[PDB]
């Protein structure tokens, strides 16, 4: 089998930037006409992949210019001129020189931008939950920049560790923050024995958290 | 225009068979090769095998040469992929890709999604979540939606039946104790909610379950 080694596993590039992307394989790719079979491909979140180039240098219908592949031999390059929001994904090269057809593991381009701070909703058990029986809190941590951040939750002033579930969305497309989700999971019985919640953001000692509150208690 | 349609999402026990369709519209059927593919995780991509449709002949990737068997109904332009003996290892995103060797040309299925497990179909619970009681008049309004403890994979959630999509981040479920939990906020404007009527529009194929929750001013 052609095994293909892609190079880096991640990159991480600002905007109008170039971007570089390797793939190197265990053997000749000519076919026995000549022509190289190398394929790249992109998948976006939550897509399937779409392929990109073919035949090495070939770009497929209505791919931007700023997108080139080039093959020396077993080694073979995308380049993108210059990186813009819709170039985020993983981007996997495929040989279909030889069967079986086989693909690199695929890289990750992800975008460098200005730091930026997540906006911070709490937010209460809703009755429906508490009629239930159960009692979840739901912290939103949206829009923040880079992917690294901390959430502190503190349930009458002292700090929780025990079920919390933290879930990140992709890069976004549109601004390149990422967002995060944070879920503190309770009985009944215990949210209704305590009254202060509160959400904490962090990155870094150094950064004021960005902090958000309520009692149950009151309205 | 080329399009494919593959089969719904499905929950399997181990040791059991599974047919998946692929149906193809907006070319000539018998004049693409389909090819199978397996994504594991999100990531890794491995190339299963393909069927000349004209004709039915198969060549298959020793990987999957007996676990894999592919055939086609012309009459439906149908493409079907046959897997047996399954495991959790078989638990993946499978995707249905037709090449036009004449045009060169490759198109991919949105992909038919695979749980291989004996746990049992859960309908989740779903809950509105509206903001904290308080008066902060910020410029922006912030609402939620969780969605707790289902099975299989995967939900959909959309907001006002997907119509209202800026704004909204959809969190990646996760999985603990057997369950999936997931949460979805969206962001609009002061002006908007409450007098305008958002609601959380819950799908889970796997138990038939569709609801929708109003989300609506607490307390
Ligand atoms: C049957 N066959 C070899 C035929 C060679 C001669 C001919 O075309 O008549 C063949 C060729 C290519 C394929 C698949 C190619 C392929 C699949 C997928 C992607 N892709 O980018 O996803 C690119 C290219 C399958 C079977």
């Amino acid at each position: 089998d052609v095994v293909m080694t892609q190079t880096p596993l991640t990159l991480s590039v600002t905007i109008g930037q170039p971007a570089s992307i390797s793939c190197r394989s265990s053997q000749s790719l000519l076919y026995i006409n000549g022509k190289t079979h190398l394929n790249w491909l992109l998948q976006r979140p939550g897509q399937s992949p779409k392929r990109l180039i073919y035949l090495v240098s070939k770009l497929d219908s209505g791919v931007p210019d700023r997108f080139s592949g080039s093959g020396s031999g077993t080694d073979f390059t995308l380049k993108i001129s210059r990186v813009e929001a819709e170039d985020l994904g993983i981007y996997f090269c495929l040989q279909s020189t030889h069967f079986p057809l086989t693909f690199g593991a695929g890289t990750k381009l992800e975008l460098k931008r200005a730091d930026a701070a997540p906006t911070v909703s709490i937010f209460p058990p809703s009755s429906e939950q508490l009629t239930s029986g159960g009692a979840s809190v739901v912290c939103f941590l949206n829009n923040f920049y880079p992917r690294d951040i901390n959430v502190k939750w503190k349930i009458d002033g002292s700090e929780r560790q025990n079920g919390v579930l933290n879930s990140w969305t992709d890069q976004d497309s549109k601004d390149s923050t990422y967002s995060m989700s944070s879920t503190l999971t309770l009985t009944k019985d215990e949210y209704e024995r305590h009254n202060s919640y509160t959400c904490e953001a962090t990155h870094k000692t150094s950064t004021s958290p960005i902090v958000k509150s309520f009692n149950r208690n009151e309205c | 225009q080329v399009q494919l349609q593959q089969s719904g999402p499905v929950l399997v026990k181990p040791g059991t068979s599974l047919k998946m369709s692929c149906k193809a519209s907006g070319y000539t059927f018998t004049a693409y090769y389909m090819n199978w593919m397996k994504q594991s995780h999100g990531k890794r991509l491995e190339w299963i095998a393909v069927i000349n449709p004209y004709n039915g002949f198969t060549t298959y990737n020793q990987k999957f040469k007996g676990k894999a068997t592919l055939t086609v109904d012309k009459s439906s332009n149908t493409a079907y992929m046959d897997l047996n003996s399954l495991t959790s290892e078989d638990s993946a995103v499978y995707y249905c890709v037709p090449y036009d060797y004449a045009a060169d040309r490759v198109y991919w299925g949105h992909g038919t999604l695979v749980t291989v497990s004996t746990a049992k179909t859960t309908a989740p619970s779903v809950y509105p979540l509206a903001p904290v009681c308080g008066g902060t008049t910020g410029s922006s309004v912030t609402l939620g939606c969780l969605v707790k403890g289902y099975f299989p994979e995967p939900v959909t959630l959309t907001w006002n039946s997907g119509s209202l999509s800026s704004g909204v981040h959809t969190f990646p479920a996760l999985l603990q104790s057997g369950l999936y939990t997931l949460s979805s906020s969206v962001t609009v404007t002061s002006n908007t909610w409450p007098s305008q009527t958002i609601t959380c529009n819950v799908a889970h194929p796997a138990s038939s379950t569709k609801v929708d929750k109003k989300i609506e001013p607490r307390g």
